[PDB]
């Protein structure tokens, strides 16, 4: 195919020393891949919450551009 | 632990890869969607370090 690989551009927003169990995370990554990219090529913005708690900031882009695509994170508070 | 997000560039490109362990969680049976899933999984786990201690950066997954 012609992108083979899927990037994060990523930014703190709050520290927290707490961390998802594997079941979130799947969770997470399932939603994402299946309801937002849906088998295809784009661009997602989002957050990593923590309960109501705004964490972390990433841009994820699947491209067919194997390169870094270097820009800033987005966000989805 | 959620994840909030929003497409922010939608396409209808599927020239994607394939890829080894393609993920089976989450009600996903595999394939290039499971080849995203898992490659997504791998970015947030590698971030775990920046919430924790901070900091920024670009962080790929084969896909």
């Amino acid at each position: 195919g012609e992108a083979t690989t899927i990037w994060g551009v990523g930014a703190d927003e709050a520290i927290d020393k707490g961390t998802p169990s594997k079941n979130d995370l799947q969770n997470m990554s399932a939603d994402l891949a299946k309801n937002g990219f849906k088998g295809h090529q784009g661009v997602a913005c989002s957050t990593v919450k923590d309960g109501n708690k705004d964490v972390y900031m990433i841009k994820f882009s699947l491209a067919g551009g194997s390169n870094d695509p270097g820009g800033s994170p987005c966000s989805d508070d | 632990w959620s994840l909030r997000w929003r497409m922010q560039k939608s396409t209808t490109i599927a020239a994607i890869a394939g890829c080894s362990g393609a993920a089976t969680f989450g009600g996903l049976a595999g394939g290039i969607v499971g080849c995203i899933a898992a490659g997504i999984l791998a970015i947030l786990q590698g971030f775990e370090v920046n919430w924790h201690n901070g900091g920024g950066g670009d962080r790929s997954n084969p896909v």
